[PDB]
């Protein structure tokens, strides 16, 4: 009844997305061939006449090279086998050809699968974008396929947790340029949206997790822990219960302003767990910790604009308005004037799930911070100085100018970027 | 899906295009009967970008060998892994080539040329969607250069969007096979300027050092080089053929690497070698690799990349590895040896990653990068070629074919207004 | 076609109670005169005589205004929400294209049978019909 | 010689600038906007 | 007392014929043997002194290279032998043989067949003609049946279900010229006609059934299911039963649009049956996609003017009417003004049979949309801008003269075709 | 039904009627004794096509043979099968024809008609609904073209309603077996222009290069040409004799191919044909016979695709195959080489199928095509008539047989006109 819709693009799509569904099968006793040994599944899933629960997601893709990985894993019987969509070639890397060449031939092929996706929800909150921005798939295909959603739902709310261009770790020379048409594409069409680094969630694996040997199947399952944490109002119980349309209101101030933060805590390894009490103030304290930041982004050069919280396992409200009074003594945070308010809570006496063969540790209280802070111009800016410093001799431009594109879209993607900077100073 | 196809021209071209043959069936595990007997799934599950189905179970590989002089495809026709080959794709000429550029590219080769886009064609459209073709050229020769070419220069028009390699193997600046070597050179140059998206260049002198310094080898037999070129050219499509964490296919690559349509000469290099007597002295880890192959000894084209400025680069690594280790090595090339990196582009390196290393190791590489150091090749080349034809030396042999003497200052330009692209974007 | 408002039963069919979130399309109610505009207002009565304006084959008979180019929507004119999904006989990423032919010449031409391989020549003197095919 | 001592740069940049954008796959036409849906063609009245 | 009369014409016609039958005896218990081990098999068969069900069909044809498979397989104790009509020689693709040439000596014997297949019927339905336009024998020889038909009975509704001329993938060359012809001839005489595309079922056995390689005989088992759902309601109970009358009548709204589409659904595979849940709102919203038309005519360039449904199996009328408004509210379906109504539904408590050995899985619920949209005036533009290319230097034309026909055949054909273009533009256009 | 009585007219026409009705024979079981002795009951059905059940179970076939100068006949009636024909069936004479096309055709000729005439309706009568009659020729020699054409310009008349074919063996300038060819084929053609509802031509060029290439058989004797041409008469009359899917008797597949009474010369090809070598490296699926079949090296006559452009085209597959796979393969072609087909005709190939494969094979196809290139045949002849005619050389042998000289000049422009109704339709 409380129903979403996960839709995974790209690579880093798919990548998370065997990291989330293998988490709900497991949150939920769900066994990978679909059936189970209500109103609970019923978020992701559709239990059919006679036992099997296929899940209501759509991964969506151009390599055959990932889901076809899926189609031979354990989790096949699970999928319903049209939704596991695979072109032949991909975008190689490239922004026209997942918005002008390949992805206009396939996009009305996945929205019948959204369209008979919609259907069968009794009641809707809205769709989940797992998007990869930087590449040609995520980029692409995915700025084409909101506007294809804006014009068929319009008002519904379309969440965006949008991995983004590190910035010292890089696998890609040209993932400026399809960073900035990424965004001015999706800005107006996105109704708010996460951002999220792989180095930024590098440095949690080496700090707290202490895995010498990270890598992806090591960042994923962290941010399945992230979801799980921010859906849990929607499938369990628990006090001050919050829901995905109360989550955009009281968060985005201006149309233009939907770039936010993320954060999580505890993040410990199983033998540290022997030796600490995770108190919910030492846990919301590190919360606002700009190293448990899942974003290369430096809190304490700006402003809060607003937080959000979701409080999760043994925790009382008392103590949620107990310290976070403390965290508004403190000096160090700071907030911007208009918003003397700028805390949503969310409680669940549901405590976090553990993997087996996970990294995480069994524990009982947990954090998920969600904020829009006005330092996000930073991380912003430098997209805006190597595009501009590439951009001056035009390499690389022969590839975008190839596919269907012309001049007019390079700089009105990037007048856009200059147009939102000073809205992040405006504000101040 | 992802279909290529493989040509083979001139006896280099079928020389080394029995070797590279000779490591794909194997690590596919077919036996020179043809018949499959390998182990895993793995192998039947993309073996279609490389060979045929035929009856009771048996693979064909999709190449195409063309030369004249049929002396070298009885060789071929006897090697251990000959006949695996269709006897259709077997385009010869009774003929010599006489090391002529002209009748290569002028008489013998203009009517060999239909009778190799018969064949081209009939596996052309064999594919589901083919990905693009790839040569092994030898710019020496008659065969490789003239014929070689001038297929090329058919090629692009029936097939302009494809994306096809070039492995030529260049002339030697110390070492001279023949003498008319330079011609074959510069005239063939000027055809894979505008007919070629990407060009490796290899010379034997750089794979003789290998050969000597790293192998240590006491003999290095032609039958040995070529188990170097044929180790690379495998190590390109390893995304295309296994699943890797971070796959990717052969056009994203070329759009990160080229900033415009003519830089197109790379570098290459694999790791690890090593001799018989270090394999007692080496750790297999990932920070060995990237040593090595950032050295200026694994670069199989004989330039110093420490005289120009690398443009981009690239790494194709091979085994169940961290993704991160990877990452933060190749960012640390970029911040240390900060001076041979170029200042307009931010990021200049690719990094890729398979799950299956080759058949007989547990973790490799593979290098790619485009320096401006490789504009000392094109000087070599055009220092010995305005020396002996400012006085007609061997001119009478290349006019007798109906060439002309425009034919060699246009080739000869095209190579200047080229060697200087690769300067003015050289800026120390 | 129009949707006429069911005045007690005009709750529950709307369409989010109908289980669709698509920007519903109003226009076949709003077409209609209802007294307050909207799903829940009464129509309006009328005389009733009924006059026609078309003969037996449809074919509107007289010069009544009427719009071009209804019925037929044409692709200049159709908003995104219209749109089709392509079907088997044309190419795409979903399904395989299977394999295709094309016609290859018969070899190169000559006086006797025609050859796809080139031989050498004896006698070779500039413009001259000299082979030996016999071998 | 014939050194060409053009500046690459510039010329690459102005031909990035005035090139055409590409090939787009165009939509599939439409025969009930074939110009004699309506009508009898032409070249019957020669035929009768 | 629900009993019709069932004629298969041409190769395709018995081709599917065979199908249906195979359905039919499966579906009521029939032995091929004629006998099985009342009112649920007298509206296809008969019953003799002692146990035989002979069915109530006729198949013609000029080959017997097809009725002589039939005589001599398992289905060969069914049919009274004088049902099974062949001829010496074939209409080698040719309107004009398989009209003027060669039916005409046939058709007295098909009348008389006719006419004593009739006489035993109490109350008799209609007559469902299985015909294939585009090739010589089933073209012109159902045109001059149906000329016969219409003379002798009148007031008998005659369905015609004809596989039609494909745009691209075609076993033919001539056949624009006799797809033309029948529709010249035969739209006077026919009371409705639903077409139906070899390349939109080959594209609905592909992307649904997963089914690579289909020989003509998936295509016929579809059409038989398509038939055993529209005449569900006479054999079977079910409420808001619906006969053929009540099916003619308020669908065809001019005497000159009687052409319609076609769709059914669900239509999937034993698994995805096993790993899906098909609620009936999943099925009308599957059945009015233009992805599950098995025409090649795309609904989204025109405006519809009617649609009826069969449902089959666990379905409940609320949820009928809830999923027809649903389908209303929806803004990607058009409807042409002057229909303020538009649906004519029908239940049967009967599913959907399943054959041994088939390729559709088992359900519960089912539905056979038909739909006459104004969209069809694409491919009739298709089949006329065929017709004129070719017929603008008199191509094949000498075959046409010679076998009895003369040129101004073609000239009414063509300016019929061009106010049938005219009429589906106009009566669709809007004040 | 559907009975077809079968001429062999001359040497030639003697000689591939031994391998037809040897092939024929095979298929359907019957020993040289006639008797049959298959395994199914699908050989009986349809076994009156060709044959005439005699006492004690033998098989007769339809045959008359005719020739002048009987020595060929002691051949016939000396190999395996020739036992089977009717002693009666044999007009021979004692004579010959001297390789001169008028005493074929008014001294001789004359004077078997009168006889040869009632052996053909003793056997157009014995059928109950005859389907048309067909002939093998050699348009070279005088029995086979004079006497082929005076028993021809017979039949028109006594049955013009059924339908002629006709085999014959077109001359060619590159095997000059004989002088006065150019004379025996243009007065034959004139009389094949007004006298034949269709005529295949048949070259011993492309007979011979299939066999050089394609079969690569060592020493190609007539006796294994032969093998080649009945195939394709055996490939003809499936659908008469055999069940199929989608049946197409003989009179359909002219319709369906000539639009203009003129233009009933056609180009065959028969698939697959392999080497003893290559049946190692084959598939047996329909898309190999589709793109063998659509070779221009298979065209069994000597005029090149390539140049011309097809106006209609056939296919007559065999063996239980999908209609499907062949319904799309002749349908991707036309898209493709669209240049290669005239465009006032849109979809212009016509395809048919049968259930029962030879009695060896599991899948073969049979082609038909009505190219534009078919000029080149006749452009070649009318060559070589025009040059000795305008000297009149050899003429006084046709003339001294009553001869006038205006049938050279009608024998001539009937076929320049012919040769130019077939470059109005090739717009090139
Ligand atoms: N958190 C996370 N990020 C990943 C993962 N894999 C790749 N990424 C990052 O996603 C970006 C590119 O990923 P892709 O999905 O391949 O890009 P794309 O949209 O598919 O474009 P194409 O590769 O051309 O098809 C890079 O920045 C990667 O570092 C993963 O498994 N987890
Ligand atoms: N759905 C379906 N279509 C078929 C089948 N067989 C043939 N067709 C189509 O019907 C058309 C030809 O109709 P035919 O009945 O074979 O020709 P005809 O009416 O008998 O005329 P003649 O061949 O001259 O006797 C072709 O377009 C076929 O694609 C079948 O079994 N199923
Ligand atoms: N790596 C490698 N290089 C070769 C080999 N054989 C020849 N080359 C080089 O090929 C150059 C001449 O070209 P070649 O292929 O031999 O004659 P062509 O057919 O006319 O091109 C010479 O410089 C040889 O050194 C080989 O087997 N392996
Ligand atoms: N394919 C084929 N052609 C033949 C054969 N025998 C003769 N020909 C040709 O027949 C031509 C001469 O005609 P021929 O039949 O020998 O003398 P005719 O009796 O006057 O017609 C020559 O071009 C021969 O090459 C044969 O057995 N097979
Ligand atoms: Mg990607
Ligand atoms: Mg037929």
């Amino acid at each position: 009844m409380r129903e979403v819709i996960s839709i995974h693009i790209g690579q880093a799509g798919i990548q998370v997305g065997n990291a989330c569904w293998e988490l709900y099968c497991l949150e939920h006793g769900i066994q990978p061939d679909g059936q189970m040994p209500d109103d609970a599944f019923n978020t992701f899933f559709s239990e059919t006449g006679a036992g099997k629960h296929v899940p209501r997601c759509i991964f969506l893709d151009l390599e055959p090279t990932v889901v076809d990985e899926v189609r031979t894993g354990t989790y096949r019987q699970l999928f319903h086998p049209e939704q596991l969509i695979s072109g032949k070639e991909d975008a190689a890397n490239n922004f026209a050809r997942g918005h002008y060449t390949i992805g206009k031939e396939i996009v009305d092929l996945a929205l019948d699968r959204i369209r008979k996706l919609a259907d069968n929800c009794t009641g809707l909150q809205g769709f989940l974008v797992f998007n990869a921005v930087g590449g040609g798939t995520g980029s692409g295909l995915g700025s084409l396929l909101l506007e294809r959603l804006s014009v068929d739902y319009g008002k519904k709310s379309k969440l965006g947790f949008t991995v983004y261009p590190s910035p010292q770790v890089s696998t890609a020379v040209v993932e400026p340029y399809n960073s900035v048409l990424s965004t001015h594409s999706l800005l107006e069409h996105t109704d708010v949206a996460v951002m999220l680094d792989n180095e930024a969630i590098y440095d949690i694996c080496r700090r707290s997790l202490d895995i010498e040997r990270p890598t992806y199947t090591n960042l994923n399952r962290l941010i399945a822990q992230v979801i799980s944490s921010l859906t849990a109002s929607l499938r369990f119980d628990g006090a001050l219960n919050v829901d995905i349309t109360e989550f955009q209101t009281n968060l985005v101030p201006y149309p233009r302003i939907h770039f936010m933060l993320s954060s999580y805590a505890p993040i410990i390894s199983a033998e540290k767990a022997y030796h600490e009490q995770l108190s919910v103030a030492e846990i919301t304290n590190a919360a606002f910790e700009p190293a448990s930041m899942m974003v290369k982004c430096d809190p304490r050069h700006g402003k809060y604009m607003a937080c959000c919280l979701m409080y999760r396992g043994d925790v009382v409200p008392k103590d949620v308005n107990a310290s976070v009074a403390t965290i508004k003594t403190k000096r160090t945070i700071q907030f911007v004037d208009w918003c003397p308010t700028g805390f949503k809570c969310g409680i669940n006496y549901q405590p976090p799930t553990v993997v087996p063969g996970g990294d995480l540790a069994k524990v009982q209280r947990a954090v998920c911070m969600i904020s829009n802070s006005t330092a996000i111009g930073e991380i912003f800016s430098r997209l805006d100085h190597k595009f501009d410093l590439m951009y001056a001799k035009r390499a690389f431009v022969h590839w975008y100018v190839g596919e269907g594109m012309e001049e007019g879209e390079f700089s009105e993607a990037r007048e856009d970027l200059a147009a939102l900077e000073k809205d992040f100073e405006e504000v101040g | 899906m992802r279909e290529i196809v493989h040509i083979q021209g001139g006896q280099c071209g079928n020389q080394i295009g029995a070797k590279f043959w000779e490591v794909v069936s194997d690590e596919h595990g077919i036996d020179p009967t043809g018949t499959y007997h390998g182990d895993s799934d793995l192998q039947l599950e993309r073996i279609n970008v490389y060979f045929n189905e035929a009856t009771g179970g048996r693979y064909v590989p999709r190449a195409i060998l063309m030369d004249l002089e049929p002396g070298t495809m009885d060789s071929v026709r006897s090697g251990p892994y000959g006949q695996i080959f269709r006897p259709d794709n077997f385009v010869f000429g009774q003929t010599g080539a006489g090391n002529n550029w002209a009748k290569g590219h002028y008489t013998e080769g203009a009517e060999l040329i239909d009778s190799v886009l018969d064949v081209v064609r009939k596996e052309a459209e064999s594919c589901d969607c083919l990905q693009g073709f790839q040569v092994c050229h030898s710019l020496g020769g008659g065969t490789g250069s003239g014929m070689g070419t001038l297929l090329i220069s058919k090629i692009r028009e029936e097939y302009p969007d494809r994306m096809m390699l070039t492995f030529s193997v260049v002339p030697s600046p110390k070492v001279s096979d023949t003498v008319v070597e330079p011609y074959n050179a510069t005239l063939s140059v000027h055809q894979l300027v505008e007919n070629a998206d990407e060009c490796m260049v290899l010379d034997n002198e750089a794979l003789y050092d290998i050969c000597f310094r790293t192998l240590k080898l006491t003999t290095p037999t032609f039958g040995d080089l070529n188990h170097l070129i044929s180790a690379v050219m495998s190590g390109i499509t390893c995304c295309l053929r296994f699943p890797g964490q971070l796959n990717a296919d052969l056009r994203k690559l070329a759009v990160n690497l080229i900033p415009f349509p003519r830089l197109h000469f790379f570098m290459v290099g694999f790791t690890p070698l090593t001799s018989r007597g270090s394999q007692q002295y080496r750790a297999l880890t990932v920070p060995e690799l990237t040593q090595q192959m950032w050295d200026a000894k694994n670069m199989m084209c004989a330039a110093d990349p420490r005289h120009g400025r690398y443009l981009t680069a690239s790494a194709l690594f091979r085994g169940r590895m961290s993704t991160k280790e990877v990452d933060e090595q190749m960012l640390n090339v970029q911040n240390k040896n900060s001076s041979y990196f170029v200042e307009w582009i931010p990021n200049n390196v690719k990094s890729s990653v398979c799950d299956i290393p080759p058949k007989g190791l547990k973790m490799s590489a593979t290098f790619i990068g485009n320096s401006t150091a490789i504009q000392e090749m094109f000087k070599r080349v055009s220092e010995q070629f305005t020396a002996m034809f400012r006085r007609k030396a061997f001119l009478h042999w290349y006019t007798g074919e109906g060439m002309d003497e425009m034919e060699f200052t246009e080739a000869e330009s095209n190579m200047n207004d080229l060697v200087s692209e690769y300067q003015q974007y050289q800026d120390a | 076609s129009r949707s006429y408002p069911g005045e007690q039963v005009e709750h529950a069919f709307n369409s989010k109670r109908l289980k669709n979130w698509e920007v519903p399309a109003v226009d076949k109610s709003q077409a209609i005169s209802t007294s307050t505009g909207t799903r829940f207002g009464t129509l309006q009565p009328r005389s009733g005589r009924t006059q026609f304006i078309v003969d037996d084959n449809g074919h509107l008979k007289s010069g009544v205004p009427k719009l071009e180019k209804s019925a037929f929507n044409f692709t200049q004119t159709t908003p995104v929400f219209m749109d089709s999904a392509p079907r088997w006989p044309k190419e795409n990423p979903t399904w395989p294209k299977n394999m295709k032919a094309t016609m290859g010449y018969k070899g190169i031409q000559s006086n006797y049978l025609p050859t796809n391989t080139v031989t050498l020549k004896a006698v070779e003197v500039p413009g001259t019909t000299e082979r030996n095919f016999n071998f | 010689g014939l050194t060409s001592n053009k500046n690459f740069i510039t010329a690459n940049a102005v031909d990035v600038i005035l090139a055409k954008p590409g090939k787009v796959p165009q939509p599939e036409f439409q025969w009930t906007q074939k110009p004699d849906y309506g009508k009898v063609p032409m070249y019957l009245k020669r035929n009768k």
